[PDB]
C-alpha cells in the first residue's frame, strides 16, 4: 500500500489521461456501456452533480 | 474519443426513412409531369 | 451539381472541421469548440426531456439535433450581399416540411392506426361538437406543416433581397452628393442593423423549426 | 423539380451526422462523464 | 381577363389583412403565458402546452386568410 | 463598386465581432477548464486518501 | 361577367377578414384561462370545457366569414 | 398590362398592411416579458427564450405578409 | 404609365402606416419599461437594455415599412 | 399626369393615417408615466427622461408619415 502511495504521487493524469486507457485499465469501463444501449438505460444520471449543464444563458 | 458505442442508427428511425421513400416514388413523376421545359 | 448540391456539400466541409477535426485533447474541455456544441447539444437534450422525455425522448433526439445543425448551418453564411442563398428558390425547406409531416403521421398510423383519429377528440367535444372539431383539428395538421417550411425560406428570401434592395439605395446616395456627409453612412447604418437581425432571426427560427418539429412528434408518439 | 441528389442524399447525410455523433461524441460525452464518476470513487 | 385578375391581386392583399389579429392573438397568449409563469412559476410545465395549442389556431386563422389569398392568386 | 463597400463595412463588422469588449463567452468558457480542472484535482485525490 | 367576377373575388378577400376577430378572440379566452389557471391550478379541471368550447366557435364564427368567401368565390 | 400593374402594386401595399400586428404582437410580447421579470427577478432565465420565441413567431408573421406583398412585386 | 405611378403613389402611401405600429410597439414597450422600473427600481438595470432590443425591433419594422413605402415610390 | 397628381394627393393622406400612431403611442407613454409617477415619487427622477425620449421616438415615426405624405405633395 506504501507503494500505492508512491504510484499515485507521481502517476496523476488528471489532465492528460486517455478514456480508451480507461477502457484498457478496466474492461469493466468498457463492459458497463454496451449493455446500457441494449438493455435501454439511455438517459445517463450522475452529470449534473459535478459539472454544471453549461446552458446557453 | 470517436469509440463506436453502438446506438439506434436505423433499428427505430424506420418510419421517416420508408415515409422518404414514399415520397420519393411520385417525387420525380411530379417533376416528370410538370416538365414544362 | 445545382447550386443546391454544391453548397450542400460546402455544408459538409464547415460539419466537420468544428468538432470532427480537434479530437486531441482526450478530455471534455481543452478546445472552446468542444465547449460550443456540447452547450447546443445540452440545450436541446434538456428541451428534448423537457418536450419528448418520459418513454422514448433520447431515442428521437438526434433528428430533431441534425435538422437543428441543418437549419443552424445553412442560416450562418447567408448575410454576404452575393449570397445565392440556397439557389434563391427554398423549394427544399417546403420539402423538409412535407416530409417531417409525412414521416410524423405513419409513426402515428402505425403506432396508434385508427387510434391515431382519437387525437382530433382531445377531452371534450361531444357528438354535436365533433365534425367541427375534428375539421379544425385535420386542417390544422396540414396547416401548420406547411407553414413551417414556408416561413423559413420566405424570410431567408425576404432578408436576401433586402440587402440588394437597401444596397442599391447606398450606391445612389454616394454617387449623388458632393459635399455633405450624412447621406450614405446612415443607410450603411441600417444595413449594419438589417444584417444582424437577419443573422439572429435564423438563429432562433432553427431554434423555433426544432421545437416545433419536437412539438408534432409529442403528439404523434403521445395522444392527448 | 431537382431533388435526386438532395434530398436522398439529405438523409444520408442525417445518417452520416447520427453516425458521427452518437457512435463518437456522444460516447466522448458518457465517457468523461463516467470517467470523472470513477475518478471520484 | 384583366379586370378579372387585377381584382385577384386586390382581393389577395385584402385577404392579407386577416392575419394581423393572429399576431396579435399569439402574441396575447404568450404574454399571458409569461405573466402566469411569473405569479406561478411551478405551474409553467402544465400550462405550456396550451400556449402552442392557441398559437397553433391563431395560425390556423392567419393561413385560412392566406388560402384565400393565394387562392385568389394562383 | 458599391459590393465591394458592403464588404469592406461586414470585415470592419467582424473587426467588431472580434471584439464583443471582452467577450463573455470567453470568460464563460475559461470559467469551465479551470472549474472542469479542479474537480479532477479534488475526485482523483478523494480516493488517494481512501488508500492512505 | 368580367366586373361580376372582379367582385366576386374582392368581396372574398374582404370577407376572410373575420379569421382576424376569431384569432383575436380565440386568444384573449386562452389568456384569461392561462391567468385564472396560473391565480387557481385547483379550479383548471373544471374551467378546461367551456374554455374549449368557447375558442371554437369563436373560431367557428371566422370559419362562416371563410365560407362567405369561399362562395363569394364559387 | 396597365391596370393588372395597378392592382398589383395596390394588393402589394394593402398586404404590407399586415405588419402592423407583426410589430404589436412583438411589443406585447416583450412587455409581457418586462413585467413579469420585473415582479420576479428569478424567472427572467425562464420567460426570457420564451418571450423570444414568441417574438420570432410574430416576426415570422409579418414577414409571411411581407412575401405576400413581394409576390405582388417581383 | 400615368396610372402606373399613380399606383405606385398611392400603394406607396397606404404601406407607409407601418411606422404607426412601430410607434405603437415601441411605446408599450416604454410603458411596460415604466412600470417595471417603478415596482421594481432594483430590475431597471436588467431590463434596460432588453428595452432598448424591442426597441430596435419595433421601429426595424416600421422603417422597414418606410424602404417598402419608398420602393414603390421609386421602382 | 392629373391621376397621377390625383393619386399622389391621394397616396399623401393615407399616409397620414400613421400619426394615429403617435399619438395613441404619447398617449400610453404618458399614461405609464403618470401610473409609475403615482406610484413613488422617488422613481420619477430616473424615469421622466427615458419617458420623454419614448414620446421622441413615437413622435418620430409620425414625422417619417408625415414626412413621406410631404413628398407626395410637393
Amino acid at each position: 500500500l506504501q507503494s500505492t502511495l508512491d504510484n499515485i504521487q507521481s502517476a496523476r493524469p488528471f489532465d492528460e489521461l486517455t478514456v480508451d486507457d480507461l477502457t484498457k485499465i478496466k474492461p469493466e469501463i468498457d463492459a458497463k456501456v454496451e449493455e446500457m444501449v441494449k438493455k435501454g438505460k439511455w438517459d445517463v444520471p450522475g452529470y449534473k452533480d459535478r459539472f454544471g449543464n453549461l446552458n446557453v444563458m | 474519443m470517436l469509440k463506436r458505442f453502438p446506438t439506434p442508427i436505423l433499428k427505430v428511425y424506420w418510419p421517416f426513412f420508408v415515409a422518404g421513400a414514399a415520397v420519393y416514388y411520385g417525387m420525380s413523376k411530379a417533376a416528370d409531369l410538370s416538365s414544362n421545359t | 451539381l445545382t447550386t443546391f448540391s454544391l453548397y450542400t456539400i460546402i455544408v459538409l466541409l464547415v460539419i466537420t472541421s468544428l468538432y470532427t477535426l480537434t479530437n486531441n485533447n482526450n478530455k471534455i474541455i481543452g478546445s472552446r469548440w468542444l465547449i460550443s456544441q456540447e452547450a447546443i447539444y445540452d440545450t436541446i437534450m434538456n428541451m428534448t426531456k423537457g418536450q419528448i422525455g418520459g418513454k422514448n425522448w433520447g431515442l428521437y433526439f438526434p433528428m430533431i439535433f441534425t435538422l437543428f445543425m441543418f437549419i443552424f448551418i445553412a442560416n450562418l453564411i447567408s448575410m454576404i450581399p452575393y449570397s445565392f442563398a440556397l439557389s434563391a428558390h427554398l423549394v427544399f425547406i417546403i420539402s423538409l416540411s412535407i416530409v417531417i409531416w409525412l414521416g410524423n403521421t405513419i409513426l402515428g398510423l402505425y403506432k396508434h392506426g385508427w387510434v391515431f383519429f382519437s387525437l382530433f377528440v382531445p377531452a371534450g367535444t361531444p357528438l354535436p361538437l365533433v365534425p367541427l372539431l375534428v375539421i379544425i383539428e385535420t386542417l390544422s395538421y396540414f396547416a401548420r406543416a406547411i407553414s413551417l417550411g414556408l416561413r423559413l425560406g420566405s424570410n431567408i428570401l425576404a432578408g436576401h433581397l433586402l440587402m440588394v434592395i437597401l444596397a442599391g439605395l447606398t450606391f445612389n446616395f454616394m454617387l449623388i452628393n458632393l459635399f455633405t456627409l450624412v447621406f450614405g453612412f446612415v443607410p450603411l447604418a441600417m444595413i449594419l442593423a438589417i444584417m444582424m437581425l437577419e443573422f439572429a432571426i435564423g438563429i432562433i427560427q432553427g431554434y423555433v423549426w426544432a421545437i416545433l418539429t419536437a412539438s408534432y412528434l409529442k403528439d404523434a408518439v403521445y395522444l392527448h | 423539380f431537382y431533388f435526386m441528389n438532395q434530398l436522398t442524399y439529405g438523409f444520408l447525410l442525417m445518417i452520416t451526422l447520427l453516425i458521427l455523433f452518437s457512435q463518437f461524441f456522444l460516447p466522448m460525452i458518457l465517457r468523461l462523464y463516467v470517467s470523472r464518476l470513477f475518478i471520484s470513487k | 381577363m384583366q379586370l378579372v385578375l387585377a381584382a385577384k391581386y386586390i382581393g389577395a392583399g385584402i385577404s392579407t389583412i386577416g392575419l394581423l389579429g393572429a399576431g396579435i392573438g399569439i402574441a396575447i397568449v404568450f404574454a399571458a403565458l409569461i405573466n402566469g409563469v411569473s405569479r406561478n412559476p411551478s405551474i409553467k410545465d402544465t400550462v405550456f402546452p396550451m400556449a402552442i395549442l392557441g398559437f397553433a389556431l391563431s395560425e390556423a386563422t392567419g393561413l385560412f386568410c392566406l388560402m384565400v389569398s393565394f387562392l385568389l392568386l394562383f | 463598386n458599391d459590393e465591394s463597400i458592403l464588404l469592406l463595412t461586414f470585415l470592419g463588422f467582424t473587426g467588431l465581432v472580434a471584439k464583443y469588449l471582452a467577450p463573455a463567452y470567453k470568460d464563460f468558457a475559461d470559467a469551465r477548464m479551470k472549474k472542469v480542472s479542479d474537480v479532477l484535482n479534488a475526485s482523483r485525490n478523494k480516493h488517494v486518501e481512501a488508500v492512505k
